[PDB]
């Protein structure tokens, strides 16, 4: 049997298949606190000298 | 689980679908003899110790392309039933192809349709790939649906016409091949695809700047368009688009089910250097006249709906700024009753290109299926040339006396003509 | 005690509602294996509004969660914070719903349902005493807007006394996939209104809004969307299951928001939302966190408050703050933006204290209110909706699976006199 | 003491005992090679139910394994824990009846019935005073429904006075195997209901039911359906052996769920029987698996108990248990479910704790229930048997070797007014 | 113990036993003198310190056969006194092998399986492998159920037949054969089959792909077939059924006891490769009409009862789960008086692959027989044939003068006909 001794749960470890290549979950940039999450970003401007 | 049977007639479809399934073997890791060094079911079947078999039947009734095939290094990847062929061509006539030669090769296709699709239950549907204008692309294309309508029914049924060029022909009986085919899959097809010749022909050598592009090279943008198509199937993304997802959301009736294409970027080592791909002016590429997919001009037709297949790391947010620039435009136009009038669906695998191929490397990509009144004009082009054919019986004994009788050009003709009161009654 | 069966339906339910959990296992101290950690005595006090025991210590959630096509509840429960919920409260389907009203209703979700009501049953009959149900779905789709008001239409009948709030996702006017938006978007409120009584609008393009001109966010994903429309969520139901000085359940609620039964939807904006540029220069008191509420560009959903009139609005606060400030900006805004507020009703406003606020913030208020605004967006989906049928739109794809036409004008005409019924109030 | 002599019928028998003495071996502690081990006084305390002292310390079953073919008590023998039935008590067919009732009962298995009635009356009377007979078989194939029969008929006259148990796995609706289903099936019940006491139906794709829908068994063998069945003999005999708050037996059921003696057929549930992704997050308690246990989807016989009304009910309930939720989490099923109750017997309940339950879990339950569901399944057997009979089907073997027609007539006519009084009980 | 006895008349019964007894020998593991380096009991004996012998006995009465099985390699495998051998043939008369130049052999043959049959006791059957259109196979066959019959009147006899084929038929009198077979056939044997010639022709040529096998070709598919039958009775299953079930399972009334016959998969080295062999496939294509072993199709006929043995890795829910999906399925037509008309038994052993032979090695495999209305126009073309023959006396005068009056060709005449009318009787 499939199924443990005394538990009626079957007992064979994992016999899984996922269906997708699967992954980005879509890492949120926000935070609990919610403000952007900054990052080093683009200024986008002139030459500052 | 789910799966996508592909349907190949003609050499035109076989060689098509060559180039598909070499796309799809390089997409999924999938050696040409099978075995992989669980996505891939939508196209390829697990069996054995580990590999993949194409659900693709190649139908051809002239063996002179589909035995190169089985002596080509893709034999032991599909199985020899799986590529079938019968003794003697069609030679381009729809009365071959449907009246007398090809009854001895559909009563073992549909013998193999049947095994193929009892595979798993929730099959999507059918992917025939066809050459409108030839023989038995129009022939046995046409038997095909009336077998595929009245045995498999509910189930979607998807066709991809190789469309005669306006002046480019290779045949003089393609006028009479592909009246007599149209007519048949206005009512047996559930969404029709146009794939103009000469459409693909003056695309590479204005985006990639390739002078001598072949049939080959054709293929492999075609294939480059299937895949993206079907890449929701086989890929994760932000919004799933499945094959369900194409006609409720493009063809508007049961008559108007023809659609235009294009692929946008096309680019070549030389220029992706220089262009930066970003998701703006990939659908403004895309959106250009000269970027049609079957010669089929869109100035002076009236677009209603739109799906735009977005393929890589495209984020959703560029994907509603650039649909809204393409509302603001005015060059185009839209249809009273479609104030919105898109459908995108995202998709997060790029598209993959072949080693030693005419793609360059790409980060993002543009799938577009258009349905426009624009089509009257392809059809109208056909309509003055298959009435100068029929005015003093050119070529008509090559079909009367091959099964069919002399009539059915007289019906077929008036139903393309009501195909043209229909369009032009729609864009009032 | 009191326990809300929370619910997900369609693919936007599915990822916008699993952003509900762990943004509400964060501030009950929740490991995403299920354990506890934080040793706080009330934040586990109130556990059973939302999670039960089983057997082992471990909390599993009371969501059920619905799809026709089972690759998004793939990316649900392979997910992180998406192994918490039951494999059995998951329910499959396999043709899918191709984003029509027709299928998800009548053909396919009539098969799929009667499995969604046995295990709906299952987890409202094993608790002692119910309070209400929590239904995140969305009117763009297929099956969010067909199947998923028809779970509102079924779970409204065996059990009529209790609330039933949904958090709902309308079409959005100017971006617009899925073209057949007012299709899915009539079909289901012109039953909407009558199987449930209390709905929450969020517009994506009003969520476009907010992440770009306060939050000045770059490169928004749609986790930014799923997460700011989950702190509404959560504030909405922080007194079930924290206390505080003024207590209020969204059944007090309801019965403080809305006059009659024929209106009940309602707009939502959250406070603060600052960047991280101005993170540490806002200063967080009371008649800022109130003026910064009091805005469209704060709104989470795409009709102008200023346009309209405010009937009925409440906000309810969260955090340890001083409390007659609560009141006497309430009549600030009144007495100053006398125009904008209804006077046949004396003091329009509602308050509450929920004395935790949410992790890493002082002080955050929701806002929900009832303005006769958002008939611009009923009545140019309307408008969309009536160009559709005045020239035959689609309609064998609505009209083959087992419908007719006649409830396509029905459903028009008991949605332009809600517009009308508005009008008179205005 | 109270002990059970058990006996084993057919090809399916022998299975079924080649795993029931397996799960209850090792919750006696007992090894394959018969020494204990486990040091508790209540696993020995009662051994003398179902085992025999060998004057060596170790302890033999008081099992009958036989049919008419060597292959399957060889497999047994060969397979591990067989080892511990007597050679004595194994008796051997070589020809073999071939999937034949009347070959089985008159002229083969009449030869070896003389010598197995032999080491029946030898396990009986070596006791002081038995409690019953267990004989498990199977209704579709020939020596385990013909024969099976048979000493189901005679066990009868020597011994009148004491219970009768027996399991019956009776045939399948849609894919049934063994072409002579009903034929087998109808002529065995006859036998059946006039010399057994009580008769727990058992069905085989029921089986296969709870497997794939309830346990999500990707693969269930012969063997994964055998423990399920195994679980239900555990239960139903475990008070017998092992104290408890409230003592129940065979006799105890049998008095309490037949109120007239020609209905003596049998529902079995048994709970909880968990999917093991939601093993370890199902609650364990009381007020969840009673309604696990009153479930069409948790039956082994594959008839839904939604069409018709519970004449009797009872449960037998095993763990570490609160024993008022015994009793009112079975009122609430009752005063909620009214119709599904019968109305001339108020107070339709039978709880009974038994303090030990199966190793590792703090609660188990097999449910015995005498319904009307089970006339679902006599009117199945009996149109598949008319259909067939009505045009002479598959029958000159049972005709030349000691039957005839006139058998079969009677043999639907107590078919049929086992249907007409459940009709009349309805 | 258990043993079944093998009875071989005719030049292709003992062709079918020569590829039979070499599929045994590789499945016990034997070599052909016989000694290994409990399960064979079935099918040999014992012998000395090791060797064992097959329980068959090779009966012709041509030498030219008969004498080359004893100087090839496979002398010593058989006992010598097991292959009797005659003087001259029959040479296409039922009259010589039933009256004349039998006498003097049958006798002979009924010691050996004398001395053959008492050496245990636990006997089954017998399983006579012969033709019916040969001299031979069916004069010493007529005059062999006639003597075991009456003796052994209570153990079961298998009677595999090699009925004359469609199209082909490779003999001129063999009409009259099949006729006067039937004539006896009828009253003596308990279970018998139909395998046609073309029917396992068609078989291997479009499931091995082969266009010119040989006889050897056909007799290892009617050797795996018998293998697949029996392999109940030698190696243990999960369920097992043998001999007696089949006597009882699949004939209902004393008179009918013709059955069809098929396996599945047949496939070749490179269509092992191409598909995995799931049990809901090797099932529908058993339940192929096409796949039949006697060209005949059930299309137009009903099925009475049926029978199918898994071999292999075979599991047992979905042998339930293909039996479910041909209830399902409208092409297959039961019959009213059978509700549950599916019978299998489920083994583990696969079936074994001959090195250097045609078959593939499988995972699992489909044996098939099964009673129908379909051998209705089977004998019905025997029938019609032997009209047009016995007109006016085509080769009657030397089956007249040569040992049988004129009378038993009439007499065979109503017995084939009834057979027809209780055909017809029963789906009616
Ligand atoms: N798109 C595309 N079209 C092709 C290709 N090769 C051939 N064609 C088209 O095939 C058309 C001619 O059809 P045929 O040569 O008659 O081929 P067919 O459709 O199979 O018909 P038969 O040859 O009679 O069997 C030409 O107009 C080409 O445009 C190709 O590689 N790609
Ligand atoms: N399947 C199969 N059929 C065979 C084989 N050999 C002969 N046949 C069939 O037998 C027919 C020829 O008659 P035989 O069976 O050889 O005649 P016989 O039984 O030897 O009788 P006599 O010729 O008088 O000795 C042909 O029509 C073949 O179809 C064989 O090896 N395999
Ligand atoms: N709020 C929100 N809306 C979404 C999300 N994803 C998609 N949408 C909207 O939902 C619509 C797509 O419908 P969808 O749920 O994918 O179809 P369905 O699966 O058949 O219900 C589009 O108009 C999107 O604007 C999301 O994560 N959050
Ligand atoms: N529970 C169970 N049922 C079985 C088993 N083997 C066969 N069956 C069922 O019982 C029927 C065959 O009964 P069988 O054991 O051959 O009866 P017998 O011939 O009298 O011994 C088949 O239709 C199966 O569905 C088993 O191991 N366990
Ligand atoms: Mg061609
Ligand atoms: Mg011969």
């Amino acid at each position: 049997t499939s199924l443990h001794m005394s538990k009626l749960v079957p007992v064979t470890d994992l016999s899984p298949r996922p269906s997708f290549r699967y992954h980005a979950d879509t890492g949120s940039l926000d935070a609990t606190l919610l403000p952007v999450d900054a990052v080093p970003q683009e200024r986008i401007g002139r030459r500052l000298i | 689980m789910r799966e996508v049977i592909s349907i190949h007639v003609g050499q035109a479809g076989i060689q098509i679908g060559n180039a598909c399934w070499e796309l799809f073997c390089l997409e999924h890791g999938i050696q040409p003899d099978g075995q992989m060094p669980d996505a891939f079911n939508t196209f390829f079947s697990e069996t054995g110790a580990g590999k993949h078999v194409p659900r693709c039947v190649f139908l051809d009734l002239e063996p002179t392309v589909v035995d190169e095939v089985r002596t080509g290094t893709y034999r032991h990847l599909f199985h020899p039933e799986q590529l079938i062929s019968g003794k003697e061509d069609a030679a381009n006539n729809f009365a071959r192809g449907h009246y007398t030669i090809g009854k001895e090769i559909v009563d073992l296709s549909l013998d193999r349709i049947r095994k193929l699709a009892d595979n798993c239950t929730g099959l999507q549907g059918f992917l025939m790939f066809n050459a409108v204008g030839g023989g038995t692309g129009s022939g046995l294309g046409c038997l095909l649906l009336e077998r595929l309508s009245v045995d498999y029914g509910k189930k979607s049924k998807l066709n991809f016409c190789s469309w005669p060029s306006p002046q480019v022909s290779t045949a003089v009986v393609e006028p009479y091949n592909s009246v007599l085919s149209t007519h048949s899959l206005l009512e047996h097809t559930d969404v029709a695809v146009m794939l103009d010749n000469e459409a693909i022909y003056d695309i590479c050598r204005r985006n990639l700047d390739i002078e001598r592009p072949t049939y080959t090279n054709l293929n492999r943008l075609i294939a480059q368009v299937i895949s993206s198509l079907t890449a929701s199937l086989r890929f994760d993304g932000a919004l799933n688009v499945d094959v369900t997802e194409f006609q409720t959301n493009l063809v508007p009736y049961p008559r108007i089910h023809f659609m235009l294409s294009s692929y946008a970027p096309i680019i070549s080592a030389e220029k992706a250097y220089h262009e930066q791909l970003s998701v703006a002016e990939i659908t403004n590429s895309a959106f250009e006249p000269a970027s049609m997919m079957a010669k089929c001009d869109p100035r002076h037709g009236k677009y209603m709906a739109c799906c735009l297949m977005y393929r890589g790391d495209v984020v959703p947010k560029d994907v509603n700024a650039a649909v809204a620039t393409i509302k603001t435009k005015r060059t185009i136009q839209f249809v009273d009753w479609c104030p919105t009038g898109f459908k995108c669906g995202i998709n997060y695998q790029p598209p993959t290109v072949v080693p030693g191929g005419d793609l360059a490397k790409v980060m993002r990509a543009v799938c577009m299926i258009s349905n426009s009144t624009a089509i009257a004009e392809v059809f109208s082009r056909m309509d003055h040339k298959f009435d100068l054919m029929y005015a003093k019986r050119a070529f008509v004994h090559w079909y009367v006396g091959e099964g069919m009788e002399e009539g059915e050009f007289s019906e077929a003709r008036e139903d393309l003509a009501a195909l043209e009161k229909d369009y032009e009654e729609v864009g009032i | 005690m009191r326990e809300i069966v929370h619910v997900q339906g369609g693919q936007c339910g599915n990822q916008i509602g699993a952003k509900f959990w762990e943004v509400i296992s964060d501030e009950h101290g929740i490991d995403p294996t299920g354990t506890y950690c934080g040793d706080s005595d009330l934040q586990l006090e109130r556990i059973n509004v939302f999670y039960n025991e089983a057997t082992g210590g471990r909390f599993v959630p009371r969501a059920i969660l619905m799809d026709l096509e089972p690759g998004t509840m793939d990316s649900v429960r392979a997910g992180p914070f998406g192994q918490l919920f039951r494999p059995d409260n998951f329910v499959f389907g396999q043709t899918g719903a191709g984003n029509n009203w027709a299928k998800g209703h009548y053909t396919e979700g009539a098969e799929l349902i009667d499995s969604v009501l046995d295990v709906v049953r299952k987890e409202a009959e094993g608790c002692d005493c119910l309070q209400g149900f929590q239904i995140t779905h969305s009117l763009g789709g297929g099956t969010g807007s067909g199947m998923g008001t028809l779970l509102i239409s079924k779970v409204r009948e065996e059990y009529p006394d209790r609330i039933m709030e949904t958090f709902s996702v309308f079409p959005s006017p100017k971006v617009s996939d899925t073209v057949v938006e007012p299709y899915n978007a009539t079909l289901s409120v012109h039953q909407l209104v009558e199987n449930a009584d209390e709905v929450q609008v969020i517009d994506n393009e009003a969520l476009y809004d907010i992440c770009f001109r306060t939050l000045k966010l770059t490169t928004p994903t749609y986790g930014d969307l799923n997460h700011l429309v989950s702190a509404a969520m959560s504030g909405v139901t922080c007194c079930l299951r924290f206390p505080g000085q003024l207590n209020s359940d969204l059944r007090k609620l309801a019965v403080n928001l809305i006059p009659f039964p024929r209106l009940h939807f309602f707009l939502i904006g959250f406070a603060p939302l600052t960047s991280r540029g101005s993170q540490q220069y806002r200063a967080l008191s009371v008649p800022e966190l109130t003026q910064q509420m009091f805005d469209a560009k704060n709104m989470m959903c795409a009709s102008d408050p200023r346009h309209g009139r405010y009937l009925t609005a409440s906000a309810m606060f969260r955090g340890r703050m001083s409390t007659k400030e609560v009141d006497e900006q309430m009549l600030n805004v009144q007495n100053k933006n006398s125009s904008y507020f209804v006077e046949w009703i004396p003091n329009n406003m509602k308050s509450s204290v929920c004395d935790i606020p949410p992790k890493g913030l002082k002080m955050s208020v929701t806002f929900v209110g009832n303005s006769t605004a958002i008939q611009e967006m009923f009545k140019r989906v309307s408008d969309q909706f009536t160009a559709m049928f005045r020239r035959k739109a689609f309609l064998h794809w609505y009209t083959g699976e087992g419908m007719d036409e006649m409830e396509f004008t029905e459903a028009e005409s008991n949605m332009n006199d809600l517009v009308s019924e508005y009008q008179q109030y205005q």
